[PDB]
């Protein structure tokens, strides 16, 4: 278990697995692309045109790298076969407990808040499951129906909605429906009051007479039959502070010197005078090609 | 791949589609199956309204996932 990348595989696995990081030319989409600066964070991978390099396809003048993912639990089928990165899921190598049940679990979910609170996956399921039933998900203008950190920290909204694939399929199907329902409500739209039909309708700005697809003509403001005129009528801070994502040394494979991890990248070059060895922080051995795929950063 | 298009009514449509297909192309597939004008169609995934210019792959929409169809009625 030396994987540091977790993806969602729709086909054929239909579940969440470890993932392999790949890189190709952003211009010609050929797998032969050499990177100049190793990715140190998820932003290097997700944001577009952030890392330059060289394309090995003859004649191609592309400069930027395109990072994608593959499921590591099934053999690739075709060049189009890709998986969705679940960037918030990390390896709890720091042995950080959960904010809720104080368990040292692995892997964990780390929210992107300035404070980086950590939850185990089971609590995350319960966190989403509860807040879904109580219509507590927020209807974000950019990210859609989503959730922030349970502590409610600034800029902690989940952006990759496929993190909710951690949920039961019934909940995920419910997640999308509720997402659509409150999208309508937030957009000034309306839902057909009929029992047999709750169609989502985006009415005009100032529209009283609404006629659904089912033929029912109702008032947009009061959601009753159409008429004219006026419408008649628990987080513990002790746990949270300890369950915080935001000293440690490892010996060099070529000279046994004490080394510390600088950034998030796992590709490390021994700073020692006599030894300029390329080695991996995770494997505690030489920097291999699969190190890029399995755990380039994190 | 095939995706599902579901309304809040409960009516479900299966669409054979490609990841590089624009939402506009998806809408046409719905009109070809339900007669609904694309001008009245609006697809929503995870609470986000998909724009015709962007494609399915841009929204990381997977196989056997469901889009939601919501009506745009004017004049109310
Ligand atoms: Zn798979
Ligand atoms: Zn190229
Ligand atoms: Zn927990
Ligand atoms: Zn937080
Ligand atoms: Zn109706
Ligand atoms: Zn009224
Ligand atoms: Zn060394
Ligand atoms: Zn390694």
């Amino acid at each position: 278990n030396k994987a540091h990348f977790f993806i969602y595989c729709a086909n054929p696995c239909k579940k969440i697995n470890t993932g392999k990081l790949r890189v190709c030319c952003s211009e010609c989409k050929h797998g032969a692309f050499t990177v100049d600066t190793d990715p140190q964070s998820w932003a290097d991978v997700l944001d577009k045109n952030k890392i330059t390099g060289v394309c090995n396809n003859v004649g191609c003048e592309g400069l930027y790298a395109k990072f994608y993912f593959k499921c590591a639990s099934h053999p690739s089928q075709g060049e189009n076969d890709t998986a969705v990165p679940l960037n918030l899921i990390k390896r709890n190598h720091k042995k950080i407990p959960c904010l809720a049940c104080t368990d040292i679990c692995d892997p964990v979910l780390v929210f992107s808040c300035d404070n980086r609170h950590v939850t185990c996956l089971e609590c995350f399921k319960n966190y989403c499951g509860s807040r879904l039933k109580d219509r507590q998900f927020l209807s974000h203008p950019d990210f859609g129906y989503t959730l922030p950190c349970p502590a409610g920290c600034s800029n902690s909204f989940i952006e990759e909605v496929h993190h909710f694939r951690l949920l039961t399929d019934a909940q995920y199907e419910q997640y999308h429906r509720f997402a659509t329902e409150e999208f309508i409500l937030q957009a000034g739209g309306v839902l057909c009051p009929q029992p047999g039909c709750g169609q989502g309708i985006l009415i005009d700005q100032n529209c009283n007479r609404v006629q659904c697809s089912c033929g029912y003509v109702f008032c947009g403001k009061c959601l009753e039959g159409f008429h004219l005129g006026e419408c008649l009528n628990p987080l513990d801070p002790e746990k949270l502070e300890k369950a915080r994502w935001d000293v440690l040394t490892k010996p060099c494979p070529k000279c046994r010197t004490s080394t510390e991890r600088a950034g998030g990248c796992m590709h490390m070059i021994c700073t020692r005078a006599n030894c300029g060895f390329h080695w991996c922080w995770v494997c505690q051995g030489p920097w291999e090609r699969d190190c890029m795929a399995s755990h380039w950063f994190g | 791949m095939q995706i599902f298009v579901k309304t809040l009514t409960g009516k479900t449509i299966t669409l054979e589609v490609e990841p590089s297909d624009t939402i506009e192309n998806v809408k046409a597939k719905i009109q070809d199956k339900e007669g609904i004008p694309p001008d009245q169609q609006r697809l929503i995934f995870a609470g986000k309204q998909l724009e015709d210019g962007r494609t399915l792959s841009d929204y990381n929409i997977q196989k056997e996932s469901t889009l939601h169809l919501v009506l745009r009625l004017r004049g109310x």
